[PDB]
RNA sequence: AUACCGUCGUAGUUCCGACCAUAAACGAUGCCGACCGGCGAUGCGGCGGCGUUAUUCCCAUGACCCGCCGGGCAGCUUCCGGGAAACCAAAGUCUUUGGGUUCCGGGGGGAGUAUGGUUGCAAAGCUGAAACUUAAAGGAAUUGACGGAAGGGCACCACCAGG
RNA sequence: AAAGUUGCUGCAGUUAAAAAGCUCGUAGUUGGAUCU
């Protein structure tokens, strides 16, 4: 099971960082590629201007089609 | 066909076990038995109910019944029940004992039996 | 049995959409004097009446009355 | 059970049982209350008088309720000793 | 192999009392031993025993009553602070009215109330409730 | 209780000459008076507030045994297929949680 | 006995206990038993303490008499070995008897033909009568079984070690019951022997009883 | 009307057995709702925990049953649960209050400071487990109320507990799982044993030995 | 029909000396230690033995039979307790949670992929992401709509003999 | 915070995600009883 001796703090700590980088929300928060792919780059709010209307298509049993826009 | 139903047989039974004592083999007189103890309305009914009692109590005779438990059972089976014999088997003219055995009676501080015969184990 | 048993009774209610049927039978019990129900017994029901429980013999009495 | 107060206050003081101390429970259905009679010294006589040997669900189904009976009956010498 | 005596011992004890035993034998004893069970024994829950003497680590064989509920063993021996006694009876004990945490002091090996009353800390051996 | 057979009593009754004494012939009748149960409650408006009268005794709108009355009573809309039985003749309290998962 | 000069066991039930095998137990033999037992042959068969024995009988026959209404016993035996024995234990002492099939939730089951609360359960083989110990562990009653040397201890509170595979065993052992039973109960005179003679519990083995019926 | 089947219905029916204690206290099992009907009466209130529709499948088809959970509770009294699978959701209720009321069962209650008043928590941290269902029940200070989900909080004021810790692991959705659980905690407050427990028990004579010279006329 | 089936046939299969280091390399169960049920077989060693055979053995000695001990390989059974259950005397002594320690998992795909380092003659191995993508993927057990599964059994509104 | 879904308190690793193919082995962690 654990190491769970009186001295064994520096392997404690060492697993739980390391195993902690396989949680996939703190890694996400901290590989600091998901707020470098990000296109709002952590803002709550962007703005933009409109390229073009699209109309995207519903998923199978939803039947209509969604007006989005490319910004 | 002419199979009983649950009701004939139902009420076969429990007149079997209660009331046994005026009853009988032949049919026409647990034809007139009834009336007196159960409030039938039919008489076919009557009628059939009551052949099922003898085609039982024929199968009385036969043994025990697997249906009825009843601590009447005529007058034959309480005479064979304390049945005795006038010499008991257990009361045996001689006992055959294992050494083993005779250890036991030897420690059991009844070491001074003489009924018993003793044989090795060959 | 059903004949004097049971009371079957059918009514049409008059609604604003329609007509509804009700149908209530009613089993009325075996209630002899009673006029509550008729004295006659299902034709299937039978009681046996309990025995007596009599005075097994002990001695051979003979009692003058 | 008995607050500082003084009163008792509890429902019911449940049986434990003989053999191996635990609370006999509510819905402990294997329970056994069992009385052995008391005999007279020069008789052989039934007294009126037994005593009284709880076992519970457990040791009963273990199968060690015969052996926990007839300790508790020699200690308290319903069987003589051996 | 064998390290702590004292959680062999414990957990010998609390098999042996689960599955409703009398007497129970522990090897090895040792000194921690015989005081984590005097102080088991001074509270009630446990009564009498005794230490065969072998000329090598010796054993004891305890007589057990039905009072018992768990004995265990806190490993590794963490430290206890005063202030941080409440913490750890609030973690171990079942109650705040009956059950026990043993701790050893400079002042001996004893109880947390005994402890408390000592106005001395140690090292946590155990617990028993 | 419900056998076809049956087992009469009838010799040990000691005496009945009264079979008809008046003390089973109670007329129940309830049904077309106002001591009927299954009745409209003839509906009140809710008040603006948001409870029903003052002091202590104060019986609101969220009331867990009036919800449960009202949800049972709800319950008694259903469809046809569905069993609902005679919650009304005894007292229900149906919880919206359980009402709701019926509901559904 | 608790170590009762009276209670101890007498020279003739030696002798009766050596005639009807009772003391030869079976084969195999189950570790809760061992206590019951000393040793086994060079054939293969453990011989019963009988003494024990003796101890036992006298342990439950404190048990029974302990019950006020004798009624409140209930007197159990499925295999046709301790059939006949029984019935007359019932006649000896007052208890109910189950002979033949017993009825699966006869003691639980309250709407039932044959339902009945006892207070005590007497069990000829526990190995056979499997459904009432288990009926019993339902509804709190105490058992007395004649356990054999294999015999599973599972729910029975007084365990009488000897054989039960025979016929003449399994008849005495319920008759030194019976007759203990009442001589606890102080129907009978402890120093004068039962008139009530053993042979009478013995299985009566139809083509016995036709040999037997010839033999008149 | 009721007149009993059993022993114990018998001697619940006469003024033999004065409380619900006397049948707890020999662990004798209680065959009729009649007695816990007769003994506390219209203290007993009722909330239903849940009505689940499982639609069996038949040689007819696909038919829709009711399964309901329904707890009963004497408030600072007793606390039982009880499960019933039936076509329509009335009886099904009234059927689950019948099985409820034979799973009746006494609770402990304690204090969690200074025994001072009447008790009003678990005496002790218990917990109850049933089928990946864990329910610990904490002692908890006087006034903290129930803190916990809404299924032990009902069991829980039922029962009579006025103030708790709750803590529970597993797959908790599954409320028959997790109502069966806190049951199994608070039987479990009486199959503990605790100091207050250490006196040596006298035994009184059970209400069949009692009273047997009763029954033998009936 | 290119799978399918039968006929030949190279490297290979074999040995010798170096690389390769992967498998469903599986008891799908880390290693060391303590406690905790029963049974009756097996292997090895030891101990105690009525008796049986080396043509009756002249002493020891091998081979059967009854046990006991230790360490194993496994089976049967249990309401020891666990567990989602299948099942397990450990997968038990776990909310009554702490004997020591090692490795390792964190919804499913992308993916054991790309890149980088390193080993390798090579094929490859070891370490090993992300972008993006979905509300499930999965585990045990319970029934059976349906068999394109098989049996019976029924009926002058079916048949045989006929009218 | 709920998340005992990062687990020191306090998770998991037969079948659901997972025990290195196996053994040796250094640092590390851990380590029988024994003295007032």
């Amino acid at each position: 099971g654990k190491c769970r001796g009186l001295r064994t703090a520096r392997k404690l700590r060492s697993h739980r960082r390391d195993q902690k980088w396989h949680d996939k929300q703190y890694k996400k928060a901290h590989l600091g590629t998901a707020l470098k792919a990000n296109p709002f780059g952590g803002a709550s709010h962007a703005k933009g201007i409109v390229l073009e209307k699209v109309g995207v298509e519903a998923k199978q049993p939803n039947s209509a089609i969604r007006k989005c826009v490319r910004v | 066909g002419r199979v009983r139903t649950k009701t004939v047989k139902k009420a076969a039974r429990v007149i079997i076990e209660k009331y046994y004592t005026r009853l009988g083999n032949d049919f026409h007189t647990n034809k007139r038995v009834c009336e007196e103890i159960a409030i039938i309305p039919s008489k076919k009914l009557r009628n059939k109910i009551a052949g099922y009692v003898t085609h039982l109590m024929k199968r009385i005779q036969r043994g025990p019944v697997r249906g009825i438990s009843i601590k009447l059972q005529e007058e034959e089976r309480e005479r064979r029940d304390n049945y005795v014999p006038e010499v008991s088997a257990l009361d045996q003219e001689i006992i055959e004992v294992d050494p083993d055995t005779k250890e036991m009676l030897k420690l059991l501080d009844f070491g001074s039996l003489s009924n018993l015969q003793v044989t090795q184990p060959t | 049995p059903v004949n004097y048993y049971v009371d079957t009774a059918v009514r049409h209610v008059l609604l604003r959409q329609g007509v509804l049927g009700i149908k209530v039978k009613i089993m009325l019990p075996w209630d002899p004097t009673g006029k509550i129900g008729p004295k006659k017994p299902l034709p299937d029901h039978v009681s046996i009446v309990e025995p007596k429980d009599e005075i097994l013999p002990t001695t051979p009495i003979s009692e003058q009355k | 059970m008995q607050n500082d107060a003084g009163e008792f206050v509890d429902l019911y003081v449940p049986r434990k049982c003989s053999a191996s101390n635990r609370i006999i429970g509510a819905k402990d259905h294997a329970s056994i209350q069992m009385n052995v009679a008391e005999v007279d010294k020069v008789t052989g006589r039934f007294n009126g008088q037994f005593k009284t040997y709880a076992i519970c669900g457990a040791i009963r189904r273990m199968g060690e309720s015969d052996d926990s009976i007839l300790r508790l009956a020699k200690a308290d010498g319903i069987v003589s000793k051996n | 192999v064998r390290m702590n005596v004292l959680a062999d011992a414990l957990k010998s004890i609390n098999n042996a009392e689960k599955r409703g035993k009398r007497q129970v034998l522990i090897r090895p004893c040792s000194k921690v031993i015989v005081r984590f069970l005097t102080v088991m024994m001074k509270h009630g829950y446990i009564g009498e025993f005794e230490i065969i003497d072998d000329h090598r680590a010796g054993k004891i064989v305890v007589n057990l009553t039905g009072r018992l509920n768990k004995c265990g063993v806190i490993s590794p021996r963490f430290d206890v602070q005063l202030k941080d006694l409440e913490k750890w009876q609030n973690n171990l004990l079942p109650s705040r009215q009956f059950g026990f945490i043993v701790l050893t002091t400079s002042a001996g090996i004893m109880d947390h109330e005994e402890a408390r009353r000592k106005h001395t800390g140690g090292k946590i051996l155990g617990f028993f409730f | 209780g419900d056998s076809k057979v049956s087992i009469s009593f009838e010799n040990y009754r000691k005496v009945h000459p009264y079979e008809d004494s008046d003390s089973s012939e109670d007329e129940v009748d309830w049904q077309d008076t106002r001591d009927d149960p299954y009745r409209p409650a003839k509906p009140v408006p809710t008040p603006k507030k948001g409870f029903i009268g003052k002091g202590k005794d104060i019986t609101t709108k969220h009331d867990e045994v009036v919800c449960g009355r009202k949800n049972t009573a709800r319950m008694e809309n259903f469809a046809p297929e569905f069993q609902v039985g005679d919650g009304i003749g005894m007292d229900l309290k149906l919880s919206n949680h359980v009402f709701n998962a019926l509901k559904q | 006995s608790g170590a009762l000069d009276v209670l101890q066991m007498k020279e003739e039930d030696v002798l009766k206990f050596l005639a009807a095998g009772t003391h030869l137990g079976g084969t195999n033999l189950d570790f809760q038993m061992e206590q019951y037992i000393y040793k086994r042959k060079s054939d293969g068969i453990y011989i019963i303490n009988l003494k024990r024995t003796w101890e036992k009988l006298l342990l439950a026959a404190r048990a029974i008499v302990a019950i006020e209404n004798p009624a409140d016993v209930s007197v159990i035996s499925s295999r046709n070995t301790g059939q006949r024995a029984v019935l007359k234990f019932a006649a000896a002492t007052g208890a109910t008897p189950i002979a033949g099939r017993f009825t699966p939730g006869t003691f639980t089951n309250q709407i039932q033909a044959a339902f009945r609360e006892p207070r005590l359960l007497v069990v000829t083989d526990p190995r056979a009568d499997h459904q009432p110990l288990t009926e019993a562990s339902y509804v709190n009653l105490p058992t007395i079984a004649l356990c054999n040397t294999d015999s599973p201890l599972r729910y029975v509170d007084i365990a009488i070690p000897c054989n039960n595979k025979g016929a003449h065993s399994v008849g005495l052992m319920w008759w030194m019951l019976a007759r203990e039973v009442l001589r606890m109960r102080g129907t009978i005179s402890r120093e004068h022997p039962w008139e009530v003679m053993p042979d009478l519990y013995f299985y009566r083995d139809p083509e016995e009883i036709e040999k037997e019926e010839q033999a008149a | 009307e009721w007149m009993p089947v059993t022993k114990l219905g018998r001697l619940v029916k006469d003024m033999k057995i004065k409380s619900l204690e006397e049948i707890y206290l020999f662990s004798l099992p209680i065959k009729e709702s009649e007695i816990i009907d007769f003994f506390l009466g219209a203290s007993l209130k009722d909330e239903v925990l849940k009505i689940m529709p499982v639609q069996k499948q038949t040689r007819a088809g696909q038919r829709t049953r009711f399964k309901a959970f329904v707890a009963i509770g004497d408030y600072n009294g007793h606390v039982g649960l009880g499960v019933k699978c039936s076509k329509e959701v009335a009886t099904a209720i009234r059927g689950a209050i019948i099985l409820a009321k034979l799973s009746i069962v006494p609770v402990r209650r304690g204090y969690w400071g200074n025994k001072i008043g009447k008790p009003h928590t678990v005496p002790c941290k218990v917990t109850g487990r049933c089928g990946s269902v864990l329910v610990r029940l904490i002692p908890a200070p006087r006034g903290t109320g129930i803190v916990s989900a809404p299924v032990p909080k009902k069991l829980l004021m039922m029962a009579g507990i006025d103030d708790c810790y709750t803590s529970a692991r597993g797959c908790t959705a599954t409320l028959g799982n997790f109502a069966k659980a806190t049951f199994d905690a608070i039987s479990k407050t009486y199959s503990y044993l605790t100091p207050d427990l250490w006196k040596e028990t006298v035994f009184t004579k059970s209400p069949y030995q009692e009273f047997t010279d009763h029954l033998v006329k009936t």
